[PDB]
């Protein structure tokens, strides 16, 4: 389907049973029943950490846990948006809406989970000026009463579900009933909608979130276009594949670590490309659209460096086969150009690297985003990137392969990779954490043929390949994590929140409406 | 709880500061504040704001009696001329008594176009009894607060000196036909002393959290006449009289480490061609930390802070800049935030109190009437050090005797 | 057509700043000037240094007097230790009466260790009725004369005002355990201010062609104890006094304009991170124009000029355009390229090169002329100046300072 | 050939040899060891694109620098330099016994600077050849006369160099050490650069590799390489080239910021203006500081590599460089067309993807500068359509035969109208003594007329028929009458005599022993 889809009733009874929670609540709440909700669902990524700002492709499914705006349209002289959290350590906003049209100023400075709705309702708001100038130019959005309620775990995509969820409510609140939404236009306005709130993040989370289906994963690329292709599990003789998911429970902080962390990553990955590009003498494209990689990433440099010494290779136009190919050169060069530089470059070194000054330097990759370092690892961030795209292509085969194996061989190579991913992702991205590293090892022990962190990392989500079925490995692997980690490192949980940290999802459907 | 009801002196929908910086800042957060009350010495300015700005919830008061006294406000702002400053507060405040509802004065930096009449205006708000603000916003820009936490947690170790060179934007050579004369003249309490060094100077004591033990300054009229020149830059052929300073040169002491500060404020156009317009340069014994504005005034601008040092035992390089942030807005609007956490003790203060002197040095909380009585002390301190041609000791201005 | 014949004292091959810069330059003007004389108080020093630099034109004197009283010398040039000059240049200036061909007496900055050292010697100097030279070399760097040039040919328009930033070198918190006490003792006549401000401050006036009118300075010890450094820049564990100054704020106004003038001088390292530690930004009221150095104090340094403006060697341009210059010479020696252009114009001076009708045999001082070299009234009125910055300091005071260029007796 | 060719003892070269043996003896009381002669040059076509690397048309003329040097080794060991000009004044100056290198001031005009520049190339090759013998010791002292009879515009400056890098490795390597021609081209490419003149290899390499009746094709990539060639023999005409001075006032150094200098990084500006708006990278010379960033060959190179199948590195070929150039004039044309008035600065770090500020530092602080423009687009369009006259040159001098005498002097002469068309709407290096002088020459028997050397002012050069049967007299006649007689009336019957003079090809730098 093109558009976003819109439902009055079921779907699993699972959906319908939310759904009434949330009217409840937003009842409660504003002591009438809402308009619509406004639903975007959460996402685990099978392979690819790290690589979707570097526009390579990954292989996500979006899950059955959810971000659900319920909203009531209001007909106000001041139009104004509250909104209401279901958790209450998320305390209520409300806000006017400028009366003349303009958009409201965000301040990028301090984490604020009403935020992810504002820069939702800025690129919506955007947009709708696009479609309908003379008529959103000069003068406001429609007021709302709006209630969020999120069983997405941190670490589940939770941000990017809610932002689509925003903008989705946002253009459905202004348009009305009868306007398409297209899918299209959802994760191409909300690709760069958390770069507003201080996190330079890709836009695998997004497409996911938009393009999800029920029991499909989906092979997401980004070049030369946003293509999301669904796909089932192989169909296996007496195995199910399942993939259950481990919350860390390490306290939420990405934006408040994002210098050092999750943003520093981004501009690593960013000098890296340029480094690689000056060494071997050629010019990359000039983003202008996208503060990831203003001035180019490392496929960029990939492109460019077949298109200046491989002239005569065939081209790459989405072959697994040719794509690896590829990406193996990609691995020779980062070994040729930064091995003898494990310790990582200093700022000075870099400005070498890239034979500028440290000032042009500083200008050119350092004031677009917080970022404090001292050193930047270009060898080994590369490295993750090239590798991990790697393991993406092969992954892709496996799960699309013609050529049969046994169950236990899908589940051995499969996890092989997730292993491999792990590895990377812990040692050379440095994305991983204690918590993460516990869990994946426990679970490899009692079941899992494959556990990686998912999502950025530093805390979040796990995700563990178990066969699932007559004689499958899910219970073997929750109550081994009960036991030997949660119990271990947190004595004190209650039995609902053990429950909701050890969870078995389907692939879902993508973003979607309900009509009252 | 209830939102804090807002009267204003000074919010006009068709022009002032007010509109362009704390009406959107109380949209903004519309469930803590409202706008309940408007006063303007005519009515029909009052009336017509409350209409075109849809102020569903506020009254077009007549008098400046009728709206000092009514119980439907909790905090007055003054967004007035600051030459009108003196002579509203003074019987608002008196009137005032008749509010027992009122919690909150908020008041524009300038307090005061003298010393003595800062000094007045603050014996009587203390007399009064209510919390008091001052509109020295650059303490709530997220540049300032990064600094003061890079410096107080001991990224640059002990402050070796410090240079300043600031801007004041209007006191060039050439003035726009269309501008006010007043901003030109002097007594009227805007120069670039008061308004321009004023902010620049509270941030740095703000951000290195000290005082100043000594001071020298020259103060300059070199642009006794200014030449009028169109919107497009061309000179009209007329002057016109600028009493107010066109140079600052400041020199100084912070009390905190007999740091040497030295600083040129710069009183408009031709901008620096080589240099940044708004720069603070601080050097530490184990680091450095600058912040460079191209942009406005730095209490409204969006800067750039650049930050290498030591605190393994590699040097840090930082870089802190907000590519989407609107200083504007933004440091107002932090500023009415700080005032709604304290008032509903958001960050659940067990026994936080009703009201505080000053806010200091503390990252916590706002700058009050006596912030804004200290720094008049200073300013004067500048002034007298020029007319003296002295270095003043100024160790004790921080104290209020009184 | 006979060379120029210098007698030294403090020349020595194995140590000092005239082996760098004096000794170099005078081997590129060899028919211009000859080393003829020696002088120290260790005879065994003059002559290892002839020796060693082969000056077979020259003889090691074994008193003052007797150097002093030489009818060998054209040019005595004294480059020993400031707080060695007066107790040096003072019987030495009456001994020379003795020797009816002396015509130069050539000083180092500083003159002298006080202002009152400064004035007998000048007076003793304008007595024996001698031309003098102080070597204020930074008047003849490429970069001050190109700067002074755009200035005085209105590139700039009138100056709105000046601000400087200099770094002193030794004055920070550490000390290399080989580098002598001397130059971190009060009294000896060198320090941040006196030597580092001085050439500085002085280069300002010239390139400006004003002296100051009114003047504050504060003055600073905030390190008066020192961290010996090795080599490698590893603390050593002990600390040792220093007692001149480690900072000046210096502020002021040009007599020419009233133009205010902001100055601060940091005593050392650490550098600066995001800052040239040499700069001078000069804004005008058609132009600017800045300079600024990655090493060494001005007067002996490779420095950048940067210019844009307009006045809105012929060269055709629009009107209502900016012109852009960069200046810079990449393989230019300033420590020994600034000393050897001041001896070419003494040079000059002497041989009447330019074949000037009528130039006297004798000036008091440059001043601001672009043509001749600085004297040691120059010198004098850096000293007046350089006093009024510590009496400043001293009394908490702004000063007067716009008569100190004026000379009675 | 291979090495610089060494004489003891052309009627002329004899009489001057005794001429200078005796001013030297009249300067310094002694008879000279031997002499230095290197001699100047003319370009027949392709100005200002030897720093583009790219390959020109020049040779030898019978004008040089004489340098007679008598030896020195005693301690201290010392230079003298007297000229025959007494214009130039004597300088002495003595060797740091150290052996340091000696400092140059590169920041004013001084004729001393070009034989202390030729001094420390060579000064620097003797150390890398022999290092036990020239690392911690002086070189030896000398008494040197200098003479020459070069106008300004005959690339004296670089003549000086090369006879003074020459003079300085016989007097310290002694009589027999064969100095090679590569060798001595390659160390005086870069000597002018220290004086404050950031000028290209080609006046060197014809003072070099000049040949008695040869001109020279002279290349710079992929290597240097002179190759000597004689003007093709025509049925009854000699082809010949007179050079009639302008007289300007000379001062190429004062006014380089603005002149020479200005161009070289128009030029560079330029090349890295073409990479950033096709998306090429161009190669960091650190080698040389013509181009650190990068020039319009190197372009035309990257621009090749990545779009015209993979193509290696143009070669020289004749057909090929045609085509590409003619390539690289059409991306001239789309690319800065729109901007003839010239590019700020603002505008130029724009076309660059840069800040003013790096801009700044990468193209604007190698050489003092001062410009309200740069004009991208007029600049490089003459040094591609430049050289691809030479090109066209080349072909025609090479080729045996032609339809008539006519059609080669025509052609040929055609070629440097363009060329002079050129230098004076787009480079700008022209002056109104040289538009005068080619406009009175072409009316007048000359077929080509043009500037030479590096212009605004110089000397000119001009096609003309020589012999009995040619056009010689009728040109220099209606030069005397129509141009030196009215804008310089007081000249001399010698002066005149110098400002118009026919010269064959000459013989190449060489030293003769006493
Ligand atoms: N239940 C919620 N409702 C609304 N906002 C929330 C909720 N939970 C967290 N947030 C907001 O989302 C922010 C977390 O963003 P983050 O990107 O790190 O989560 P994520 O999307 O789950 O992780 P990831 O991108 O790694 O998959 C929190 O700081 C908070 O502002
Ligand atoms: N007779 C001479 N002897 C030594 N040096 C000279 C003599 N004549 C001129 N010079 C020096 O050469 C300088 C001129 O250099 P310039 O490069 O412009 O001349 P050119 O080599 O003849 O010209 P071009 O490079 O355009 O062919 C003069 O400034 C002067 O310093
Ligand atoms: O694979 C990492 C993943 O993590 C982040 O949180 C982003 O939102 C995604 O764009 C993607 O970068
Ligand atoms: O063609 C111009 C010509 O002019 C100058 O003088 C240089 O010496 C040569 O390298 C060459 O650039
Ligand atoms: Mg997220
Ligand atoms: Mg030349």
């Amino acid at each position: 389907n093109t558009n976003v889809p819109i439902f009055s009733s079921p779907l699993p009874r699972s959906f319908e049973q939310k759904h009434l929670a949330v009217v409840d609540a937003f009842f409660q709440t504003y002591h009438v029943k809402p308009d619509f909700i406004a639903r975007s669902p959460g996402r685990v990524n099978l392979i690819g950490e790290h690589i979707d700002y570097c526009d390579f492709s990954v292989l996500p499914l979006a899950i059955d846990v959810d971000m659900l705006c319920a909203v009531k349209i209001l007909d106000e002289k001041n139009p104004s948006i509250t909104l209401t959290n279901a958790d209450p350590k998320f305390a209520q906003r409300k806000f006017d809406l400028p009366l003349d049209g303009s958009y409201m100023a965000i301040d990028p400075s301090v984490s604020e989970w009403s935020n992810y709705f504002k820069c939702g309702l800025h690129v919506a708001h955007s947009y709708l000026k696009k479609i309908a100038p003379e008529r959103f130019n000069n003068t406001p959005l429609v007021g709302a009463q709006i209630f969020c309620q999120s069983d997405i775990p941190t670490g589940g995509g939770l941000s990017s579900a809610f932002t689509c969820a925003a903008a989705l409510a946002t253009i459905r609140a202004n348009m009305g009933k009868n306007f398409d939404i297209s899918k299209k236009d959802l994760t191409r306005i909300t690709a760069v909608a958390e770069h507003y709130v201080g996190v330079n993040n890709g836009g695998m989370d997004q497409a996911t979130s938009v393009y999800g289906e029920e029991d499909h994963a989906l092979y997401v690329e980004f070049r030369p276009k946003l293509k999301a292709t669904p796909f089932k599990f192989p169909q296996l003789k007496n195995h199910e594949i399942s993939f259950v998911i481990a919350n860390t429970l390490v306290k939420s902080n990405k934006f408040e670590t994002a210098p050092t962390n999750y943003n520093l990553r981004v501009i690593e990955v960013t000098v890296a490309a340029n480094a690689l590009a000056t060494r071997y003498s050629v010019a990359l494209p000039s983003h202008k659209d996208n503060s990831n990689s203003e001035r180019g990433n490392l496929r960029d440099f990939m492109d460019a460096y077949y298109a200046r010494y491989e002239n005569q290779a065939q081209p790459w136009n989405g072959d697994i086969g040719t794509g690896i190919e590829r990406l193996l050169k990609m691995l020779q060069l980062v070994e040729e150009s930064f091995s003898r530089k494990k310790s990582g470059f200093t700022v000075h070194e870099a400005s070498t690297a890239l034979n500028c000054s440290r000032e042009e330097f500083t200008r050119d990759y350092l004031t677009t985003f917080p970022v404090r370092f001292q050193v930047l690892k270009l060898y080994q961030r590369a490295k993750h990137v090239y590798s991990e795209s790697l393991r993406v292509l092969k992954a892709l085969k496996m799960m699309t392969s013609a050529t049969f194996h046994t169950d236990e061989d899908f589940f051995t190579d499969f996890g092989r990779l997730m292993n491999e991913s792990q590895a990377s992702c812990d040692k050379l991205y440095e994305c991983s954490c204690i918590e993460t590293n516990q869990i994946c090892s426990i679970a490899l022990a009692n079941g899992s043929f494959g556990s990686r962190l998912t999502g950025a990392g530093w805390g979040g989500c796990t995700i563990h390949l178990v066969p699932s079925g007559a004689n499958g490995n899910v219970e073997q692997v929750r109550k081994a994590l009960i036991e030997k980690f949660y119990n271990v490192r947190y004595p004190d949980l209650t039995d609902e929140e053990l429950k909701d940290a050890i969870i078995v999802s389907k692939p879902a459907l993508g973003t979607c409406l309900y009509e009252q | 709880a209830a939102p804090i009801r807002v009267g204003f002196v000074g919010l006009n929908a068709a022009k002032g500061w007010a509109i362009k910086t704390h009406y959107p800042a109380i949209l903004q957060l519309s469930s803590q504040f409202q706008i309940t009350a408007l006063y303007s010495p005519k009515i029909e300015t009052s009336i017509a704001t409350i209409q075109r700005l849809k102020l569903s919830n506020a009254t077009a008061f007549p008098t400046l009696e009728s709206f000092a006294s009514s119980s439907t406000i909790d905090m007055i702002v003054i967004a007035i001329q600051v030459a009108s400053h003196y002579e509203v507060v003074m019987p608002l405040l008196e009137f005032s008594k008749n509010n027992p509802n009122l919690k909150y004065l908020f008041v524009e930096w300038a307090l005061a176009c003298s010393l003595d009449q800062a000094e007045s205006i603050y014996k009587a708000a203390a007399e009064r009894g209510v919390q008091t603000i001052i509109s020295l916003q650059g303490r709530k820009s997220p540049y300032i607060l990064r600094a003061k936490e890079l410096i107080s947690q001991g990224y640059i170790g002990d402050i070796n000196s410090i240079e300043i060179a600031g801007n004041g934007g209007w006191y060039g050579y050439e003035r726009p036909v269309k501008s006010p004369k007043y901003i030109y003249e002097i007594g009227n309490g805007v120069d670039l002393v008061t308004t321009t060094f004023g902010h620049t100077i509270d941030i740095l004591q703000y951000m290195t959290s000290s005082y100043f033990s000594r001071i020298n300054a020259m103060v300059f009229n070199n642009i006794p006449e200014q030449e009028l020149i169109d919107e497009r830059g061309n000179r009209l052929g007329q002057r016109v009289p600028k009493t107010v300073p066109d140079h600052l040169l400041f020199q100084g002491t912070l009390l905190n480490g007999n740091v040497p500060v030295s600083c040129s404020f710069k009183g408009g156009k031709p901008t620096k061609k080589f240099t940044k317009n708004l720069v603070i340069d601080i050097h530490g014994t184990k680091g450095d930390l600058k912040l460079e504005g191209d942009a406005g005034f730095a209490e409204i601008s969006n800067l750039v802070l650049y930050y290498s040092g030591t605190r393994a035992g590699k040097e840090i390089m930082e870089v802190y800049h907000l590519r989407n942030y609107n200083a504007i807005v933004g440091n107002i609007h932090r500023l009415y935030q700080s005032i709604s956490d304290f008032h509903f003790n958001t960050k659940k203060i067990p026994e936080l109190p009703s009201q505080f002197v000053m806010q200091g040095f503390d990252f916590e909380g706002f700058p009050t009437l006596m912030d804004a009585l200290i720094l008049h002390r200073l300013i004067e301190s500048v002034y007298k050090s020029n007319m003296m041609g002295s270095t003043l000791n100024v160790s004790n201005i921080s104290h209020y005797s009184l």
